[PDB]
């Protein structure tokens, strides 16, 4: 069970561009992870998929100003043109064979 | 006489002219899955040349490309006279019209040999 | 695309047990593999609670908890349950019934038994309120 | 008086068989083991070989029963099996496929029905693991299993198991020499006008072979030897009508084609070590392999050869149709090109009828018109007219285009008892030593036989 | 003054060993590749040999030493295998099996075959579709205790091919030859063991034809001697060394399989089929051997009488073998592809004494040992766990006609037994099979060159 | 005669042997199979060069009987001509004479080699 | 008036190339085909060969070019690949590997990271059941196994197909000699400072070569041939950096060292007919493998090589240095032990620098020091660095020891083009052929040619 | 005839004319398996061909052979005195390997041409 740690705030200025990051941390960090992003009560949506080599797996309704990168064992997510709607808690999460660790998270 | 012509020159010439071209025959002769049949054909090219020098060598023409022998020759095997032979004919005509008593002849001379040495140590033995 | 959509006693007055249900839109739930569930309590992280598959009926149960989860197949009429036994009051949550991604990579434990890789939750879908109060 | 005398090295030669070796020429020593055929071990000739022109001899010449072609036969079977042992084996690829039609992207509806989009279940490198993968295979090579079902299984995997080409090496026809050994001549006739069976006025006798090239086809012979006079119709049996015929023209017929298609080579892994490489995808449209021959061209040389099969069949109407039907092995033209193997109906090529009177003229004919031909791509061939072992064609990753001239036609007959007047000459692969025979039969191996005897006058001298 | 002269093409010979090419006549030019033994390169020696009997001459012999017959073992190995290397392997076959009593459309003679049901690989490999096959007793064992299922005895130690219908390994008779510049020489004497001194030495180019046969107890279909019974040991003396007998008369044996099975085509996968027994059409009946007792009676009658000098006033008994392992145990012969080992109790049933009365007459005719055996599919040759052969079923009954040549005998000789001697039979080793028949050949080198004293002078010029 | 009869008239004394000189030479020279015969056809070769190299050194190149320079030992044996040619065969001649092979073989070399030499001299005074 | 005479069996000869026959001492007539090199075709030389010293004669030798070297390379290639095949393959074996760490009894927490206790699925004697099963491999066999993966696999699995060295067979470097056919004469050099190219002026013809053993290693010859005179230093181009340099010493140094542990030799089975062996457990303390080399020994050797190197490359100063780095099939000193390969880092042993001025005397250096070359054990070896070669060493029960000495260095120079002053010579393997370059370095193949013409006085006498 | 093989080769010429016989004696004297066969037959065709050169010389067994044929002073300008006792086989076989194939052709020429006319004189009587 790979456990992931995350700032807990994260700072920006409006019309910016965040940059969100969450550091993976195990005896084996070869485990891909897929974000998400959780708004405020109905249900929490899948955005996209992360593999080794930055294979990006966009699947749903996902415009072209999601990418993403990694760095050892911690993966760069960079987000351009901002919305009102963008502020939501995202989660990285691993899958192994069992035992779905999940994501703090970081709250705008 | 035309000693410097290619291989099997003068074969369609008479049996008079062939003679004069005699070496241009002895010469060539003895000159994965490719290997297995190189080292066939490089084994096969022995024994041709050592089953025909083996027959040389109990007539006596251990080293003589021409040789006479004592045997003599039956008018049955053949009648025509020695001008019409070495003047109007092949070697492929003259060996197909005898080929019949090919085996026959082979024993003569060794017979001839073998009678031509026994008596000539008997020579050597008188003194 | 799949929907999914959630009915059941979501206001339970009496706490002794829990029981829901996921009907499924489109693609059959026999079909398209595996399927899963998830928790969401109101003030901390959600949690994992078990997994079900389509054509084999391999359960994969969080094994971090004990045999407190079970799952229904319900191949029959596009279907699966969720039951959880002696509820708690901290069990106060909101759950969310899952589709799985399609990466067929397919192990072996025995002759002639595969069975498929975990993937990443994919569809998700509405929930339901719920208060367990007593 | 008359006694036996010995000569040795006389010009007598005796006919039997033997075995020969190969021979090459020294073109490219580049590469790692890409040559099929090996001429690595070919023994080079020589830069000006040794020829002698006999005369005042006539050889009689029978090369329907020559060991010649029939000794390179044993051949080819060897190299083409030596060159597969260290290949992969086709065994895994039997497995169930989950078979569609093909996607195009933007950018016919009667054309694209010839290859289809197929994904199957799939062992990695550490065998107990199965993961999907998909690859275009084409309709040739798959049987759909069980009636009313969507899923498709290979064609050969019921009959035995067979392995794949090696994209290592290669199998271009390099002209090869096959050279006697030492001892053992090879006659040579040189007369024009030579069928199969006569006697040959100007017999040369030489060291060995010129270059010979191994070409595999059925219908018509690719990038052969040109005749020197005239067109010449040869056969065992004229009268005969399952004996084929062989007709070799001396005006070259040039075929140039490709097929349209850029396709990626993809690597898919089956197995711990084994590999083989399928089609990917197409990019752009999906457009049918097409060949073009020139219509004025081929008349030309079918009204030349429609003038000497009067001479055979005089006073009869002479016509030419397509092929029977049957097999696809040797009903269409097939040949290979850059590895791959092409399989075309000769339809529009042999169907219009030959009129001893008349006229023939070439300005009745439009130029710059040229025949097309539709061929399709079998990668699971089987061959020696045989169900034996497969030769798996890999994809070339690009788009192939191959230039080659028409040689030869092998022509079958008919023979209708009952029907009299019109004769009608069908194509027919029905042996492929005919594929070869047309570049032997003017070659012979004979044994020399260096031992001659005469009477003559001379005599001994015995010591006294 | 005598000086040196050099004889060409001189009598004189030294013993060497050599390698010899096989010959056979090509009575068949058909049959292509179907001989094991490959005749088809075999070269056809002569239909009239050349002989030459040598007088006034005698050479030593010893057979015992003879590199001809382990020539001839070292190829019969080869062979083997290269008839087998492009034929399928059955290593899929080696499943779980499910056996049960056999059906019939008695009840104490019929628990020989098994009908066996196995999972097969179809044409596709992700399907399997069942399958059913007949398999021997002593084939299958019991995998697990108090289990009610089966498996093959050689899943367990070495992958195993089976014999491809194709090729049929009859014997074919063939010739054994030395290259020019060898010859073998050929005895004469019809009372010679072997070793001893041969005072009719003859010189052959290349010996008779030779069948080979593989047996363990009894010779078939061999040469027969000209004499009297001749029986060659190393060592007489020696209870730990083979004896063996051969019998100038033969006696007629006839073994049957008479059932019709039929052969069934199975497939275990892609490209990959054997065949197996089908079903029985009948009754199931044993096969069984036909031995004359009035001339098993004098054969062995006779041997005892020889066997008298070698050991003198000792009693000759004769008992059936110790037992183990069914390889040596009994007596295997092949029959039309099939193999049998059949137990010879009802044969060496009998005690030799050198003094009484033995007339024929006192012995009723047409009397009959019938030996009840079994057959064996799955054989591992050569005595060694190494290789492992399927023989393919033939369809039909089946039935073989030899006469005996030889036996194989051993000597228990009791240390502390004195009087009776104790006969048993035993394949110790496969080489005696042909030991029987090249015991009469040598292969020696030839010298040409030769020198002596003489009183002739070569001349010098001057 | 009309030969055929390989190692003919070995029990024969040598003096009648004499004449037995010719079937002896003519015999000679005259897949896993394939190997062992292409091992025969060499091995056949090999012997019979030998044999001819032997011969060529020795000046007796084509000679059947042939006298040399070098003289018989006493050492080597003592029996008269009449015992030689009249009494035991070439069998027992080459074993009894068997050690000293070796040495008569050298012998042979030294011999020829010196009427090389020497008449070369003598056809350089001309 | 002169004529020409012909001369047989003059002492001419020609450079040219010829096939080779091995030859070797039948000193163990048992042990059926045991060696793998095929000691027992080989036909034994001579008691006492005949080697004979030739005078007046110049010769000039050049082994950078010789095919002496070149044949040798090819054998062994087939000799390995011919005792081989009869061998079970390691493909049923490439499955999931559960991995832990090695549990040790009662009785270095740091060190004991390099073999792990795997348990895996094997197939049993029946294709249908399966049982579990565990066995030892070192950390340098295996990988992580990808994405997704808590457990490892083999690391040959996506490579090749992987095969297995038979244990009734032994590959110790038994000594043979190369020898030539009749008419083939084959030179050797005598003089003590010969190096690389250069003519000879003491050349001894001989029947063929002496013993030679085949040992395979990357950068110290071991058990070789000492030199005669002083150590002397052969390379093809001194200037050119990518060519190695070899060092052949006339002194060797003891390297003697073991494998301490014992290891069961456990029996296993995978598949049906085939078992391999593998590492059982453990009985006592696990210690690496470590090598010792004298410290006086070592010290004193690398002086003279410096000293050497000097008049080779005048007024500069030489160093020693480790390895470069990366793959380890170079970067380490590979050797061979009773059959298990090691593969020692050699850095502390080019662990010093040399100047052309000072003081080394022995008495600074303190005697019975020694210095530890720590070694990794894998039992998975690709050779010849090409992608299609396994030879899998099963374990041997008990402790392994080995007894060798030092001959011969391979070394490779940086030659920095903007560095000036001080050179590092570093340790290499760049070529295998390199190893028998120090033993074939004073032979030469060559023909016979016994014809000989030259004018004289005599004239051919004619009959009249 | 103590010395052997290749003995002598960096001594004079004419030393060497009396040491031909011990070369003459050296001549004709599984992966290994088909190595050692091929070893074997291409000695014998090493010998083999050097045996036809003698042969139809007319010095089939002859170690010195005088021919027929003259020498020519623009092969070689030395004279016997400065060939015969100042250099080795080494060197001599080095400077006339030019004119070796013609030196062959014109000795077969001359001994073809021995034999016809005694044919001739034999036929005489
Ligand atoms: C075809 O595909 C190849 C391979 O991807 C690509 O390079 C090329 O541009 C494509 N188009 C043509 C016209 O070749
Ligand atoms: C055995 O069955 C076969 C197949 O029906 C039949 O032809 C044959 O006659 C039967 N044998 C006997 C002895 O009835």
């Amino acid at each position: 069970q790979p456990v992931v740690t995350q700032s807990p705030s994260a700072s920006a200025s409006l019309g910016a561009s965040v940059k969100l990051t969450c550091t993976l941390g195990s005896g084996n960090t070869n485990y891909a992870i897929a974000w998400h992003q959780q708004q405020e009560g109905k249900a929490p949506r899948f955005l996209m998929r992360v593999e080794s080599g930055g294979s990006h797996s966009k699947g749903d309704g996902i415009p072209h100003r999601f990418s993403g990168s990694s760095s050892g064992a911690e993966r760069y997510l960079t987000i351009s043109n901002l919305q009102s709607e963008d502020e939501a808690d995202y989660f990285c999460q691993t899958w192994t064979t069992g035992t779905h660790v999940f994501g703090v998270g970081t709250k705008l | 006489g035309a000693v410097f012509l290619g291989f099997l020159g003068a074969a369609g010439s008479t049996m008079g002219a062939a003679s004069n071209t005699l070496t241009v025959q002895a010469r060539q002769l003895l000159s994965g899955v490719w290997g297995f049949k190189q080292l066939q054909a490089r084994v096969l090219a022995i024994e041709r040349y050592l089953e025909v020098q083996q027959l040389l060598g109990i007539w006596g023409c251990s080293g003589k490309l021409i040789c006479c022998t004592n045997v003599p020759w039956n008018s049955t095997w053949s009648n025509r006279t020695q001008e019409d032979i070495w003047n109007n004919m092949t070697w492929m005509e003259w060996e197909r019209e005898i080929g019949n008593y090919t085996h026959t002849i082979y024993s003569l001379l060794e017979e001839s040999q073998f009678q031509q040495e026994i008596n000539e140590k008997d020579l050597l033995a008188l003194d | 695309q799949v929907q999914l959509q959630e009915s059941g006693p979501g206001l339970v007055r009496p706490s002794e047990t829990l029981s829901l249900t996921c009907t499924v839109s489109g693609g059959s739930i026999s079909d398209r593999y595996y399927w899963n569930w998830i928790r969401q309590r109101p003030g901390k992280p959600l949690e994992w609670l078990g997994n079900i598959y389509g054509f084999s009926e391999r359960t994969y149960h969080n094994p971090s908890f004990k045999s407190r989860v079970t799952i229904s197949k319900d191949t029959s009429k596009n279907q699966f349950f969720l039951s959880l036994s002696s509820v708690t009051a901290a069990d106060t949550a909101v759950y969310y019934c899952v589709r799985d991604r399609l990466l067929e990579e397919y192990y072996e434990e025995d002759y002639d038994n595969w069975y498929r890789v975990f993937d990443a939750l994919e569809v998700w879908g509405r929930g339901l309120l719920v208060t367990v109060s007593s | 008086n008359l006694w036996v005398t010995v000569y040795y090295g006389v010009p007598v030669w005796k006919e039997a068989k033997t075995t020969l070796f190969c021979a090459s020429d020294a073109k490219a020593y580049e590469k790692e083991v890409h040559n099929v055929w090996a001429t690595h071990a070919c023994v080079p000739t020589d830069p000006n070989p040794q020829e002698m022109v006999l005369e005042n001899v006539t050889e009689n010449f029978n090369m329907w029963k020559n060991d010649m072609v029939d000794q390179m036969h044993e051949d080819v079977i060897s190299l083409w099996d030596q060159s597969l042992k260290p290949c992969v084996k086709l065994t895994p690829l039997c497995v169930t496929l989950n078979c569609t039609n093909t996607t195009v992207s933007n950018g016919s509806n009667a054309n694209f029905e010839e290859m289809k989009n197929c994904s199957f279940n799939a062992t990695t490198e550490i065998k107990d693991k199965k993961k999907n993968e998909y690859a275009l295979f084409y309709k040739l090579d798959i049987v759909p299993l069980n009636n009313s079902s969507g899923k498709y299984r290979l064609i050969n995997c019921n009959t035995s198991a067979c392995t794949q080409i090696c994209p290592k090496v290669t199998f271009e026809p390099i002209p090869i020499h096959y050279c006697a050994p030492a001892g053992y001549a090879i006659l040579k006739c040189n007369n024009k006008t030579f069928n199969g069976t006569g006697p040959c006025n100007n017999v040369s006798t030489v060291q060995c072979t010129h270059g010979i090239k191994p070409v595999v086809s059925t219908q018509l012979l690719l990038n052969g030897s040109l005749a020197e006079k005239e067109i010449i119709i040869r056969s065992e049996n004229l009268t005969n009508n399952a004996k084929t015929i062989i007709v070799h023209l001396n005006e070259s017929v040039g075929i140039v084609c490709t097929r349209p298609s850029n396709m990626t080579r993809k690597s898919i892994r089956i197995g711990p070590g084994q590999t083989f490489y399928a089609l990917g995808d197409i990019i752009g449209d999906i457009r049918q392999p097409h060949c073009n021959i020139s219509k004025q061209n081929w008349n030309r040389t079918l009204q030349q050869v429609g003038r000497k099969l009067a001479e055979h069949f005089p006073n009869r109407n002479i016509t030419f149709n397509h092929s029977s039907g049957g097999d696809l092995e040797i009903t269409t033209h097939s040949f290979n090109c850059r590895g791959e193997f092409f399989y075309c109906n000769t339809s529009g090529l042999f169907n219009g009828t030959y009129h001893p009177n008349g006229t023939y003229n070439e300005t009745a004919v439009n130029s710059s018109d040229t025949i097309t031909l539709q061929c399709r791509i079998k990668q699971i061939i089987n061959m020696w007219q045989e169900v034996g072992r497969c030769m798996y064609a890999p994809p070339i990753a690009g788009n192939i285009t191959c230039n080659s001239n028409i040689t030869g036609l092998l022509l079958t007959r008919d023979g209708g008892i009952n029907q009299t007047g019109e004769e009608i000459f069908r194509p027919g692969g029905g042996d492929m030593r005919d594929n070869w025979r047309s570049e032997l039969y003017k070659y012979k191996v004979v044994e020399i036989k260096p031992l001659g005897i005469a009477p003559t006058k001379c005599k001994r001298r015995v010591v006294e």
